């Protein structure tokens, strides 16, 4: 039926170093797209460092206790049956 | 006046024949900068009864191939220019089975 497109672009959104920071988009696509991310060409494990959620057509990873370290290029990509979608975002923290 | 900059581009990106690609880039300056796409040298041409589209709004560009065949498969360069400045980036886009 339709292939994956960004409504919105992945915005990240930091309060400081030590909490929580999410890398946030809206997704659209039928059948409804598959999100998956990487930093720097490495892709994210969810678990201690990385969560991952979505409600409805909101696609949003969480970074928990912010660090330094997780500064870099993070590149979302949404797949589906028709096709792939592809947006980037750099944290810089 | 501002130069422009490429916010972010992935490095590389796959994607599987027959499937339809999208590639989206935000980017700055001011006044709006000359969107190039490019491959191998040869610019991308937004052809309207083409495979290949091209949208661009005033701060983001939207790479489009549709049908996708083993012959896209190569490094996509975007190149921003303005009366400031200008900005270049790459993206290696793979073909798969
Ligand atoms: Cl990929």
């Amino acid at each position: 039926s339709s292939a994956p497109r960004f409504l919105t672009r992945p915005k990240a959104f930091v309060v400081s170093v030590g909490k929580d920071a999410t890398l946030s988009c809206q997704i659209v696509g039928n059948p409804t797209p598959q999100v998956s991310w990487e930093k720097d060409q490495q892709p994210v494990a969810a678990g201690a460092r990385f969560r991952l959620a979505q409600d409805g057509d909101l696609y949003r990873l969480t970074i928990l206790d912010l660090a330094l370290g997780d500064s870099g290029q993070y590149v979302c990509r949404a797949r589906n049956a028709i096709g792939e979608a592809f947006a980037a975002v750099g944290l810089q923290v | 006046g501002i130069p422009p900059k490429i916010e972010a581009l992935p490095s590389d990106i796959s994607i599987d024949e027959g499937k339809v690609l999208t590639v989206a880039c935000a980017f700055t300056g001011e006044p709006t900068p000359e969107v190039t796409w490019s491959c191998g040298g040869r610019k991308i041409h937004s052809q309207e009864q083409g495979r290949f589209h091209i949208e661009n709004t005033d701060d983001l560009t939207t790479l489009i191939i549709m049908d996708v065949q083993k012959q896209d498969g190569g490094l996509y360069t975007l190149s921003l220019g303005n009366e400031f400045g200008s900005d270049s980036a790459t993206v290696n886009i793979h073909i798969r089975s």
